[PDB]
């Protein structure tokens, strides 16, 4: 019952709806008490979609208690089916729905609508948004995707990009570009931009690209176990990891590692005269486990500034962060409390802190440059532009996104306290 | 009786604590409510606001003694860290309500040991029994019973309206000059009112459906008048107030050149505005029936629908009288049929709780956000002129965008 | 008394141009200290090649006809250095406005066309015509009216180095044209080769990218090479669609437009994009960008354009053309003091423009972003930052609304807890 | 000879403006000068600096008009120093003529750091020399220190100097207008600043005798400087060494602890004017196999202790052309080719680790902890190359 004035990742049902509103034709009837529909504002207002995040709640009131709320769930699911006519229904609950023991599974199962019914019964008081997205997408593949004949050409189903997420829309494009230029065909792009037919089509490939381990690691492991497609381990975040991913998938597909390097400017933009003052800066790296794990590699090898302190609120991906820290001889902060990041960066006062938006505002309070490289963000961090983070353009975006806090701080200081 | 688009009352805390700067709204509940408060406050959660937003873990979910024990320990820690809070507010929530966590028992037990240093009031913002802005009403009805009892005949300003709103209200009132004005929202002890059998609950905001009953239990009286939300709504509210006190109409019409005439001028200064267009009120703020009448008469509204989370007969009675009989006060409104009705009617406005604002803007329909309305100073005379413009601006957004 | 100068001198633009042309050289009589611009294209626009532009650096012991001799000495040494493909002559004018131009040894090289020369007007120019008198000469001389190739081809005309995000504008417009079926013979102003610039006949129509530098090239090419240019500009959703209409009309092909990516028209339609309705916005910067951005603002953004002044007042009439389109006038002065005065007078909420206006608004509290040319190292980015096409319209939303995020969240923070 | 590389004199304006507060440093000419200053400054141009940039008889009338414009826009200038540039000296615009005629409290002084005459850091030379002429003579044994060295370390220099036992200091760079350094026949002055050849020449021309000047860059660079100071003022050896051994120990430890990765190096000095002094600084710590060390302007003079303490490995080539000096660089393959200008970063783009001069010039590197991070400055490109290869 601690005074958590800021949760790092929202309720896992929000993450579940990130998978939901990603796929066309997939409807997430939710047994959310009226008001839990703010998450609709999340999806139409943070990520700004021109369509009701098709998550048809029930919004039961005090008048709708007992079995009345279950009757409302039945009604809402039926109205969704006869209103939008989804190709696969997708059901789940909220925190208060768990508190009612609302059982969104059996109800919509007994509704007996012909389209597939998937359940999303995920803990909400123990988990957070990213687990909700990952588990929901894994269950989606588990129900729909089946082992079928591989594509005549090599195919590379992308795994992990959910709809609401820090730059998923653009890394899906970047990795599609990499795979198509190298010689592999993007059979599907689940769960963002996909559909139940695409989930079924996931089986026709030769390897299952793991873009976002946080939101798709379960899916990739299940695919390699069942679809017989070795998931790619290294994510394309950073030039070193981009080359690792390129070589890895060129080995899985047995194709020449063609990777257009006319776009990559991060190694030159950093390994130069100006970006030499980077070398020695004592950076601190908090945030989303995978992004910050590969951010450590970029920062040390390809950027220069020395790493002091790198935690991550993601607990299920703790060990890879501990390993990335111990590679440089560092520790891992694996709690989910903002005050801990606060006193961590007081004790280890950095110049460039890479982390979430809450890290950005923490640094705004103290007055040190801060970047956004991780999940919990605002409308600003969801861009309309091409802002990827996986691939060679992903490495370029990483370079610029990290250097902009440094330029911001430098201009702010020197302006009017050196002149 | 299906899905309804409206918030839980927890989002009233975002405006509530901005008035009562001596109050902590320690919102219990799950991580979902916490994420609501986080997203709703937006950047405010970063400048240490008075939420608390204490989430219950699964270990704290089971049982009741453990929950209140932890609540006690963190409340003591907070008040030790911030010894500048007097009117503590243990806000309930849908999770907390389902647990049946007693905020009133907690209030008694906590004022037992915080004493006069921290006077706790308890209410609800749970969507189970509350909507977007009836949390304001529950909060005000949580301080009304504890309000200083007296017998002096005087008026109030019931409603946790902005400070500038109250300032303009009292300045106009003393320009008229009527009774002892006692603003019901007690931002601190320096402006604590006195209620009693000869007082009146001069309500200002339609969703104040429970503070009316509470300060009726106090024994006071109602100024039976439309809820003040514009030229004529506030005109009749104020006129009925003074007729309950007996003030001559000479001062009425001699001191109302800047307030009233310019209020109507500013309200009807929206040339495009909504003159002749339609509105389809989804359940948003218990505030649609009030809007429809003065958008109809002054701003020229068709007012096809007056859909409301709940309609109170008497208090919006005179407010309903100026409202047309065409639109129907549908309650328990299922949003889906309501989208069907919008799609059939093709209005120029679809006010709602609106996580379906952008979704309803995608289908071409113009949409306006009543949440900002409940937030923005929109009351009385000088700030309802921009209430009208606040409604007008999305129309111009559609005009330039389409 | 310009304490900050918007654009550089008329030689830096020519060096911008030559930086993207591997081989083409430019003999410039610039004293040591005018070689600070040799940094720009590896310092500001951090690249890895010494600019292909000859420098002479005549010292105090070198005044008069000695500079004339150093002209030929530097020309011969520069040719022997890396065997260029074309030579351009022109001075900084300082001690020699027009009085050392010596082609004698600039010609008599393996170079087929030695008449190539860029003369820049004295004390009357900035970093636009430096790159524009580039492709009024370097493409007027070594570009052949080659046969139009079998498929309908085109030329990506206009983008010069050290230009505002030009390298990504190139890729976005090329992607649009290829997805529509339009072949791109060469990106002639940037990332090209002298063989590619000779291959300007194999293009059914030049695709113009910006008047800043490519306007003269496109006008001349339509006049001479008989391949019209796209009169519209791809900055902005409506402008992008009209640009597609023009390119497909001159092509004869289907107007295929990948708006699947395009999100500005929708992201400016959400109700977050409603509180910006009527927001007074000041727009100072280069003419092409200011007109395109102000059209976008005034109609599709929600902002209300209260300022449209500029510093590229050469084509003066098309400036106030859009001003009467919005019902205003243009501040065509060339000093940031007038920008400060105008934004103080109108007190806008967004001062979109140069980094100089960026720092004014930082010093005046107003929000602000970068949409214009006079920018430092940080606005020449590594990331894919295209200002043109559908993704150009996409970036023009986030870039403009980040300063509004500043001016809103800062206000909320400072007003909530005080 | 042929094309040159280094900056014109206006790059020293960025330092002179920062150091001596109450002064004006308006340069004249085109956007090539107003933009070198702009880009080099970065944010100074936004911080509203103290300098400016102005827009034969006609040229002199324009000169008078623009000087009056200076006096108008800043009605708080009394010890201004106008800066000459290439066009002004091309039409030979006498800044002294404008200063003297338009001085009639208003005291206008001239200065011409024009890169056609001036070089990288000889603008400091010309300005500090232009302080000297008009000023009258003093009549006592003071120690008129010179150079626009950092004020934080100007305090260290003054503290040490008074610990020696000297009289008045009255540093030539007038950071206060009231502080006017007179040029006395008995005035014995050192040289903190290696590129003060014109300043030293003019100071001895007016009459002030000059002390031996091994220029102060930590350890022996400043050791022999302050030793010459002491033996000129007759400070007892046991007095000087007692009051100066601790700064020596601090700088020696700091340079060693900052140049750990600077072992096995060939530091090519393309023409900072610090080249002989820095070449000597880079001989003892770790391994510095220095190679050709050119300058944009070299005189031994009595500034000779540099070359006297310099080896023979690095060639002391005065006058150079990058268009062939970079060929010599390719042939040499120096593991750290610190390149003032001409080629600069493309050297890092063609497999040559590169350091840049203005970092050394505009970052405190003079004795004590200041020269301690000189090793860090020279390790910057090397510590980059060690990882971001
Ligand atoms: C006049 C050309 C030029 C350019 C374009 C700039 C801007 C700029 N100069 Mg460098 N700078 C120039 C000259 C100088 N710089 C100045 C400022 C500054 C410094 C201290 C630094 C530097 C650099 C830069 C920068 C990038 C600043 C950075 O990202 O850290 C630009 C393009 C930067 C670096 O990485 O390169 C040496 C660095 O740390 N300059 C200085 C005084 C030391 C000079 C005279
Ligand atoms: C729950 C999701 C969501 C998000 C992320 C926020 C923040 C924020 N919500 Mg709106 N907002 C949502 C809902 C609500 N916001 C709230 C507050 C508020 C208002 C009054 C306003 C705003 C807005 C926004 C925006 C735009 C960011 C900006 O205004 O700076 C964010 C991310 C903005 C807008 O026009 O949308 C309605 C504006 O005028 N929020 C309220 C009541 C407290 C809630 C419940
Ligand atoms: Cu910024
Ligand atoms: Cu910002």
């Amino acid at each position: 019952m601690k005074l958590t004035l800021w949760t790092y990742e929202g309720p896992p049902h929000v993450g579940a709806m990130r998978v939901a509103t990603g796929m066309t034709g997939m409807h997430y009837v939710l047994h959310a008490p009226q008001g839990d529909t703010y998450a609709d504002l999340l999806f139409t207002m943070i990520e700004r979609r021109g369509k009701r995040p098709p998550v048809s709640y029930t919004t039961f009131q005090a008048r709708d208690l007992g079995s009345d709320t279950a009757e409302l769930f039945q009604s809402a699911c039926r109205d969704a089916y006869e209103r939008f006519q989804p190709q696969a229904i997708m059901v789940g609950s909220s925190c208060t729905a768990e508190l009612i023991q609302d059982d969104t599974g059996g109800l919509a199962d007994a509704l007996s609508l012909p389209v597939p019914v998937v359940h999303l019964e995920l803990p909400s008081y123990q988990r957070k948004e990213n687990f909700g997205a990952d588990e929901s997408f894994l269950q989606i593949c588990r129900k729909l995707a089946r082992p079928m004949e591989r594509t005549e050409k090599v195919s590379c189903n992308l795994l992990g990009p959910t709809a609401l997420g820090f730059r998923h829309r653009d890394d899906i494009l970047e990795v599609t570009r990499l795979l198509e230029g190298m010689g592999i065909a993007v059979n599907a792009v689940a769960p963002m931009g996909a559909s139940p037919a695409d989930i079924a089509r996931l089986g026709a490939a030769h390897f299952n690209v793991l873009l976002y381990p946080e939101t798709g690691e379960s899916a990739a492991r299940w695919a390699e176990k069942t679809l017989k497609q070795p998931y790619t381990k290294t994510v394309p975040i950073g030039v070193g990891a981009t080359r690792d991913f390129v070589a890895e998938v060129a080995a899985l597909a047995g194709v020449a590692p063609v990777a257009d390097d006319s776009r990559l400017r991060q190694p030159w933009w950093s390994a130069s005269v100006d970006s030499t003052y980077l070398t020695g800066k004592r950076v601190f790296l908090f945030g989303d486990a995978t992004h910050v794990i590969a951010a450590a590699r970029v920062a040390r090898d390809e950027m220069g500034f020395e790493v002091v302190g790198m935690g991550c609120y993601n607990r299920e991906f703790a060990r890879p962060m501990r390993a990335a820290a111990k590679g440089y001889g560092l520790e891992a902060l694996v709690t989910d409390d903002y005050l801990e990041v606060e006193e961590a960066i007081q004790a280890l006062a950095p110049e460039l802190i890479l982390g979430t938006q809450m890290e950005r505002h923490i640094a705004k309070r103290l007055g040190i440059p801060c970047a956004v490289i991780s999940a919990p963000v605002h409308v600003q961090d969801f861009p309309a532009r091409y802002s990827p983070q996986m691939g060679f353009e992903g490495a370029n975006v990483l370079f610029d996104t990290w250097i902009h806090p440094l330029t911001m701080g430098l201009e702010e200081h020197l302006l009017t306290m050196f002149r | 009786r299906g899905q309804r688009e409206v918030f839980c009352g927890l989002t009233g805390i975002i405006w509530l604590h901005r008035k009562m700067q001596d109050a902590f709204f320690l919102v219990v509940g799950s991580r979902t409510c916490a994420h609501l408060l986080q997203s709703a406050a937006g950047v405010m959660i970063f400048a240490e606001p008075r939420f608390g937003t204490a989430v219950l873990e699964e270990k704290d979910l089971a049982g009741l003694a453990d929950a209140n024990a932890e609540l006690d320990r963190e409340v003591d820690r907070l008040l030790a860290r911030r010894p500048d809070i007097r009117q503590l507010f243990l806000v309930g929530s849908c999770p907390s309500e389902v647990i049946k966590l007693d905020l009133h028992r907690a209030a008694e037990r906590l004022s037992a040991h915080h004493g006069p240093a921290v006077r706790v009031y308890n209410f609800s913002g749970s969507g189970i029994e509350t909507t977007f802005t009836q949390g304001e009403d529950a909060c005000l009805a949580s301080i009304v019973p504890t309000l200083p009892a007296t017998e002096a005949r005087e008026l109030l300003l019931v409603g946790a309206l902005p400070d500038v709103v109250e300032d303009q209200a009292v300045s106009l009132l003393t320009q008229l000059g009527i009774g002892p004005v006692r603003c019901l929202p007690a931002h601190h002890a320096a402006e604590a009112p006195g209620v009693g059998p000869n007082t009146v609950f001069a309500l200002v905001q339609p969703f104040l459906g429970d503070t009316h009953g509470a300060l009726t239990r106090r024994g006071a009286r109602h100024i039976a008048a439309p809820f003040p939300f514009g030229e004529e709504g506030t005109t009749l509210w104020l006129k009925a107030i003074a007729d309950e006190f007996g003030v001559s109409a000479e001062t009425f019409e001699a001191v109302t050149a800047a307030p009233r005439a310019r209020a109507r001028k500013a309200v009807a200064a929206a040339s495009e505005g909504l003159r002749g267009k339609s509105v389809f009120f989804l359940p948003d703020s218990q505030l649609e029936p009030s809007l429809a009448r003065f958008l109809t008469r002054e701003c020229g509204m068709s007012a096809v629908e007056v859909g409301t989370p709940f309609l109170h007969r008497g208090i919006l009675g005179p407010d309903l009288d100026l409202l047309a009989e065409g639109p129907v006060l549908s309650e328990g409104q299922d949003v889906e049929r309501q989208l069907d009705r919008v799609r059939a009617a093709r209005p120029d406005l679809t006010v709602c709780g609106l996580g379906l604002a952008n979704p309803l803007e995608a289908e071409g329909f113009t949409t306006k956000w009543a949440i900002e309305l409940v937030f923005t100073p929109v009351h009385f005379y000088e700030q309802a002129g921009d209430l009208a413009g606040l409604f007008s601006r999305p129309v111009r957004r559609r005009a330039i965008l389409r």
